[PDB]
């Protein structure tokens, strides 16, 4: 489509919109323009939602607890409020692990202090001391415990960091309290920075003294890669075949103790800018850690990555990541072969998080396809910035997209494949649209690094080219 | 590495040698990992009695509960009514979970909205967010109804659902004559079961409260049939046509198995069926109403009784041949309609599959899951069986209800052996099913992770999991079966005696050692 | 040895250490067995590319069938008459047999006479056997018909059926105007199958040969529908549904769903339901006739385009989503009836259901078996699901229904590695699932023992059944499903991608192994 | 039920039948007198069924290959005819062995010439060479091959018996004509007779030429068990926990080899009489190898067997029988105390083929109940002399009962509980009467010996008291 065609696009879709409605939204959709690179003059980002429109967005909560904490293997994580939270977190992400669950590892049980209304009314703090006790009774191989707040907690006056500090010195245990209650900000954003904020000020510090460690100058810890369907294995081995030393990986598949070596590197790695970018800048302030940011989606944003990553060492680092580049050649050019003719020139849409919905551009241009509008929840105006720079000329953007809207847009736009979350699926897959997960990558993956292109790109095409799609038309109407 | 011609998700693609090594170099290198004897060692004693002594001296920590929290229960019941929006009054991160939670049962869409209350809102309530979130949620999505409860930041600083709706309309945000039914759903309060009682009761008072004066009982010669929190569409569906059969009229409130189940099509169809206003304005007229879920529909029968004077029966839910006889046979008094030749045909054809099938199930020992009315009614329908219903869990259960189910064992020869918890997670229940191992688990796909960690103490000690219950994420279309009445029952026998079966053939697979007893006929 | 309060059958009995101890011993002191190793070595070369070379090259023996013969699907089509009773002339071993592979089928009673022709018969035929064995059967089980078939040895004896029936009724031992409709059914000929069509021409030719005069086509508005040999209840019950939905007046020739299905109320049915006398009288007046299952229906097609001058229509099987489509076209066309709301919404079901569930589908590799009208609506259903159906094998199949299913495959991209067999036995398809492994079997029960000997090679080699077909004996009540029709393809669907995750689940089960992939949603 | 009460019962069935029928059927039915102890004076036996009236009887190939063959574990049993005999009989009886079946067992698979059309008119002789051929080359560890011929090979001429000593010679090996086609006699019987003449002709003669076996005077053969659930098994524990050695078991887990090794034992342990006798008596004819009839059904039964066997050996024997006898009194009372005050007083009626319609009476009546009826698919008079003497007086007795006679004695008598086969059980289940299979004891058992005995019990038990019996009637009638 033309920019023209795009931009009556937005005006017809907010003709329905009650006034006020209407003007807010008409700040966060807009039309891609090459000769614009500053975002803070083409579309508003991080602001509340609108009353009563289907946001797709979640809360604080699951950007702390189902995000960066989650994650973490070896330490049990409380969610401190009501029963809901913590039950439709379950193990609905998929942040990949190896451990004995239950015994040295708890990532996909519900630990909870399920609050009933004798907790509204007298708060939860001896709960919660009681809570610690029998979590140590019955989890002796636990090495810390986090407390996810959910909404009373704040609005009730409790005092989980007392609480946190008084049992933390007499069970001399790592206790980590977060205040990510659900009412905090306007999305899962302010969540990444609070978690980010609770690392910092209860974790990462620990070891400042201690210097048993033995470094190399090869130390690098994977900032922001949180090993969906095992993506951040997939990325790991890749940078240990160039010869570097991954100390760390935050937070998927993590252990507390990685994430106390981490100040101990040469180097950190950010692929989630929007959701760690904060400790980052921490570690660099704090320690004098560099960080950079890369993609491994796709081999020409891999193959970028590894040559930038290995130009920050010596000659050795530099010449293997040569050598891992000749070694994947063959197999990633085997996929393109196979699978790009069957997708070429197909055009997707795409709504996420904080990150992918830029991330994976470079992905499905190794395949021939089309990005011809892409989203975000949760991002900021320097996320859109380096949107700007990766999409396509007069694409559509769109921040904190209603459903009316995405549905409305894919109506006119009709692109051969979306790529959105669990709430979108079903929806478009009535319409006859192609749909895949880029969240949960449909219970696939991974995606990352070589292998990942591998399945990424027979992900899309399983999909794309399904005899399905041919049959949702009855032949007699 | 990747080889072309066959591509490997993540299982078996870590299972290669050189992701095994990196695994275990990251391991040994910067884990700080437990030794494997110690992680053994631990595990052999979270399988002990003396373990489970300590789980069940447990007083504030919950680990794995087996309920989810009020609201929900109120957009599942809002979803059955026509044209309707469920409307959560308080923060978004709730609603993307009850969409999410649902689109992950049923594998459809989950329309449900939020009105975005924020930090802000805790000074001065969420007042402007119900008066622009209704005009907005009408304006847009174009509801012939909007159905609002809460959330627990709401709950907590005290908004007044009732006075924030009635501003919305003096202030004409939204048409007085536009129906807008509400329910306070506290989610530290009971569970997801409670959210659905309260949300209906909320809507038949919107309907009929002040309508009372000309409505007279039994004058549109109808039954109101209520649900309660439903997860299978064949149970809505089994009970519409039971009734149909009768030939009796019936008024089923809160209908969602439309919007459940919409064809792909080429288009996306946000409503679909469900109870008509019309139908909730009428009910009064009715003859009766009928509750299927009893012992979560307290509140809906004290309105049903005191408003609309229907002599509510007392029924349990229609589970299993007994309780499904007890309905039918009530429903005849009622209506006045015999129980035709069909359903007397279907009861006799359940009944020829129960002694089918009844040597491989006598005896056969359970543990059990889920919220009270289908748990005492897989109960039942196992002692019917001739099957031993061990542990018996219900988080959300209460005393009176245990009561009753311990009464329902005593009368029974097969309940001798069995005991009720209610308010017990499914961490206590994993001690059970080692300690006093039982033969299979019914429940939900939580329960998947009790059978890995039998399996991991040995495989003959693995308690293997039967699917039925909410909810069920890790297998397909199941949302469709049925589990009420004689087809239900059918179902239910069907899938317990072809685990047993399967399980029986894979302890028998093994060549010269077990398959002795690897008969082609059973 | 027993404990009392755990008393132990066979599995696991045997186990215990004295009855190893002493199976031991019988073994290596009076069995004079090949050892192990050796057993071990040619178990090994069993699985190999040259054994599947040898096992092909097969011309005389036979091994492990996947047929039966003509009178068992004779004695099937009698039953679905109304009061009839099945009389396979010959002798009565056949019989014991008959009844008892569909008793463990069904799970139901099966009624059917020999007239117990014994060595005495190959000097005088089986007159006398035919004479006192039609007068006995009608007395004593007061059949309103009795449809004749033949054991082999009557066939090899010569026995004229017709003739033998005419004496019979020309000296009295039963009355002249009670049916009796005959067929040879020789076992060395075709198979069940052919047996089928065989009986239900020859019923048909017994009503309507000589009484075509007053026959006028499309007189009585209905649509004749010949199932053929089916044993799924859902079947018949299903296109029965379908054409009622459509207001489409028909008539099911051979319908044995009730007497099939009877219920356990106190009293033992004999008969019940089926097809009556009048519908096969007034057949010829149908507007048409339709065959469900064409290429086993091939005689009867002859008869009712000869005589009946009906103009059968060219259908496939009507499985999966295309083939339904056309059967409701087709139907729609003749009949003038449209296609109604309700199957339109199925079907737009059945396709979401295709859309949930495309991705665990795709690429999935199948072996299979059956008779050719349901092998290859499964392999047509398998290709629309995006599945890759590898090993075709149809035993009793033949070279022009080879070529259809080869068209079939050649017009999708799932067909290119897929093959079709014909006249190859299950003892041919386990060589195939070792050579060039799929991931599951669909077939029927002695399927079970492929299945044994895949995982004897290792766990990494087992090839896991799908039980859809028949016979299935060692489940309960599958044979009360459904496979035809988009009721039919979704129950399939869902059967398919449930043992898809079923196997994915034990895979990824081994704790700290595996259960990186043990996800709860899938 | 009096004596005049049965005997009008009977008349009262046979008034439906046509005269021929009726004076036939008459001669089948009798009720037992204990003053009447020749069963040639009171019941007629081993006759053509007559046609039409839905015998529950098989043919003489399911006596030949079905049960006396078939199991046989090492050798293949060629089903030589059409499709059919082999396939409805494939694994449908559970005669359990220990084996690698496909390898070096074969019990439950199905080997048939399948014949066509051309092979009745050209004969099968040539296709049944050349099928031997093809059996060698894909199954090389069987040691012996069977014959079993189908109705077809005697009627087209076909000549067996010179392919057998044909390629047998060729081959150098055994293989076994067996011409059991089920034109042949009037029932199974007949197929036992002709299978175990087939036993003495080609197998049993051929370790006359052979002497490096080593005997010893506690040598056995169980005679006549077919290891139905383990049977055998839990029979041969016992007769070898009191010293003796049991060097064959036919046909049950049979291999040919302890088969060819039976002329050398010292006893003949017969248990069931009617489809082994023959071959019995041939051994004692032949090799003077006594034999002797037992039973091991139930406690009282077991033991008199056991001390009735130890009898005929030495006092070390007739010791360790009573070492036997002690060890399992606690266990077999155990069952009794549990499951006969549940079973007392319940009256049974049993119908089956042509040992268990009496042998199984003595463990009922060890659990309290009555047998009130019982009959026989195709014994003979020797079978009914021997069970006028295990049932009471009074009872019913039925030879060759038809569909119609079963049926109507059952609606009369209503007895507790009914023991029959397959054809039968689900008849009898829609009328609300428990019932038992007692040929493959309902995919349960062993129920042969002291072991056998508890799952017995607890079988009975399952069935006759369980809650689905209640259920028939529906409420409303
Ligand atoms: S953390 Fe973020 S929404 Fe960066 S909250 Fe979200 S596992 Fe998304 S686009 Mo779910 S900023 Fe990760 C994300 Fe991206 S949960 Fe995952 S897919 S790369
Ligand atoms: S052989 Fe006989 S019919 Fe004696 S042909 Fe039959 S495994 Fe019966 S009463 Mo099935 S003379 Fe055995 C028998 Fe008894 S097959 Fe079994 S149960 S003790
Ligand atoms: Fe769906
Ligand atoms: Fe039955």
């Amino acid at each position: 489509m033309s920019r023209e065609e795009v931009e009556s696009l937005i005006q017809e879709v907010l003709e329905v919109y009650p006034e006020k409605a209407r003007k807010d939204r008409n700040k966060h959709l807009a039309v891609n323009d090459p000769a614009v690179t500053q975002s803070k003059k083409c579309i508003i980002s991080n602001k509340k939602s609108q009353p009563g429109l289907m946001t797709i967005r979640g809360c604080a909560y699951a950007g702390s607890k189902g995000v960066v904490w989650g994650p973490i293997k070896d330490m049990i994580h409380i969610s401190h409020g009501p029963v809901g939270c913590g039950q439709y977190s379950r193990a609905g992400r998929r942040n990949y692990y190896i451990g004995t669950t239950g015994v040295n590892a708890f990532v996909t049980m519900n630990f909870t202090s399920d609050f009933q209304e004798k907790d509204i009314v007298f708060g939860g703090d001896k709960k919660l001391a009681k809570l610690i006790d029998e979590v140590e009774t019955l989890f002796p191989l636990n090495k810390g415990i986090s407390v996810q707040s959910e909404c009373p907690i704040g609005l009730i006056g409790d005092d989980i960091e007392s609480v946190s500090k008084v049992k933390g010195a007499e069970l001399s245990k790592t206790i980590v309290p977060v205040r990510c209650e659900g009412f905090r900000g306007v999305s899962q954003s302010l969540g990444h920075h609070i978690a980010n904020d609770a690392v910092r000020d209860w974790v990462l510090g620990k070891r400042d003294e201690d210097t048993t460690f033995a470094s190399t100058p090869y130390d690098v810890a994977i900032i922001g890669d949180y090993n969906i369907g095992g993506d951040a294995w997939s990325s790991r081995i890749l940078l240990e075949e160039m010869g570097l030393r991954c100390v760390a990986q935050w937070s998927g598949d993590g252990s507390i103790s990685e994430i106390e070596l981490t100040p101990k590197v040469k180097l950190n790695l950010v692929h989630c800018y929007r959701s760690m970018n904060y400790i980052s800048r921490h570690m660099e302030e704090k320690y004098g850690i560099p960080w950079m940011e890369y993609n491994f989606f796709g081999p020409t944003k891999t193959i970028e990555s590894l040559r930038a990553i290995a130009a920050k060492f010596d000659e050795s680092i530099q010449k293997k990541c040569e050598e891992v580049i000749a070694k994947y050649k063959p197999e990633w050019e085997a996929v393109v072969a196979k699978y790009r003719p069957r997708l070429e020139g197909k055009r997707v849409m795409l709504y996420i998080g904080g990150l992918r919905p830029r991330h994976v551009i470079g992905a499905y241009e190794d395949l021939g396809m089309e990005v011809v509008g892409t989203g975000y929840e949760f991002a900021h105006n320097d996320d859109y910035d380096r949107t700007m720079k990766e999409m396509g000329d007069s694409t559509l953007l769109y921040d904190d997209v209603t459903g009316y809207e995405f549905e409305e847009f894919v109506k006119r736009i009709k692109p051969d494949l979306i790529g959105s979350g669990i709430k979108e699926k079903f929806i478009f897959q009535k319409m006859g649209i192609p749909f895949r997960q880029m969240h949960s990558w449909d219970y696939s993956g991974p995606y990352h690094g070589f292998d990942g292109f591998a399945i990424f790109a027979r992900d899309m095409d399983m999909t794309l080219n399904n005899p399905c799609w041919k049959k949702l038309q009855a032949p007699w109407e | 590495s990747q080889q072309v011609d066959k591509i490997k998700a993540s299982y078996p693609l870590f299972l290669d040698q050189d992701y095994k090594d990196m695994l275990a170099k990251k391991r040994d290198g910067f884990e700080e990992k437990y030794p494997q004897d110690k992680i053994d060692e631990v595990f052999q004693w979270t399988t002990t009695k003396e373990y489970q002594e300590l789980n069940f001296q447990r007083e504030a920590l919950t680990v794995n509960p087996a309920k989810a929290c009020q609201p929900l229960g109120a957009v599942l019941c809002a979803l059955g009514f026509e044209k309707t929006m469920p409307y959560v009054h308080g923060s978004q991160g709730c609603v993307a979970y009850f969409r999410s939670y649902f689109n992950r049962h049923f594998r459809e869409p989950v329309s449900c909205v939020s009105d975005s209350m924020t930090e802000d809102a805790a000074v001065f309530g969420g007042q402007q967010n119900m008066k622009d979130g209704l005009q907005n949620c009408k304006a847009t999505y174009k509801p012939d109804m909007i159905a609002v409860s809460t959330t627990c930041m709401a709950e907590v600083i005290g908004d007044d659902l009732n006075a924030f709706i009635n501003n919305s309309k003096k202030e004409g945000f939204i048409p007085d004559e536009f129906p807008v039914p509400f329910a306070h759903t506290p989610s530290f309060v009971g569970s997801h079961v409670t959210g659905w009682d309260n949300m209906f009761e909320g809507i038949a008072r919107y309907f009929t409260l002040k309508s009372m004066d000309d409505k007279v009982v039994g004058s549109n010669k109808k039954i109101n049939i209520v649900p309660g929190f439903e997860t299978y569409l064949g149970n809505f569906r089994v009970i519409k046509r039971m009734l149909s059969e009768m030939g009796v009229g019936y008024s089923l409130l809160s209908d969602p198995e439309e919007v459940l189940d919409t064809p792909a099509d080429g288009q996306f169809r946000m409503y679909a069926g469900g109870t008509t206003q019309e139908e909730m304005k009428d009910a009064p007229n009715a003859l009766n109403t009928v509750l299927l879920q009893p012992w979560h529909l307290e509140k809906t029968k004290k309105f049903v009784e005191g408003t609309w004077k229907h002599e509510v029966p007392k029924l349990n839910i229609p589970m299993g041949l007994d309780w499904t006889d007890e309905f039918l046979m009530k429903v005849s008094e009622i209506s006045g309609q015999p129980i035709p030749a069909s359903l007397t045909k279907e009861r006799g054809r359940l009944v020829d599959m129960m002694t089918d099938s009844h040597t491989w199930l006598h005896g056969k020992r359970f543990a059990l899951w889920g919220d009270p009315d289908f748990v005492m009614g897989l109960v039942k329908f196992l002692l019917e069986l001739g099957c031993e219903p061990v542990h018996i869990l219900c988080h959300n259960g209460n005393k009176r209800w245990k009561k009753a189910v311990d009464a329902i064992l005593a009368a029974s020869p097969y309940g001798k052996n069995a005991t009720v918890y209610i308010g017990k997670d499914l961490w206590h229940l994993r001690s059970l099913v080692f300690t006093d191992k039982p033969d299979f688990m019914i429940g939900n796909s939580y329960g998947k992770f009790i059978q890995r960690d039998t399996l991991h103490k040995g495989k003959e000690f693995e308690v293997p999991l039967i699917r039925i219950g909410f909810p069920i994420f890790d297998r397909h279309h199941l949302h469709r079966s049925t589990t009420l009445g004689y087809e239900g029952a059918m179902q239910i026998l069907t899938t317990l005696v072809n685990s047993i079966l399967e399980r029986l053939d894979e302890e028998t697979r093994g060549m010269q050692a077990t398959d002795y007893n690897h008969d082609l006929v059973r």
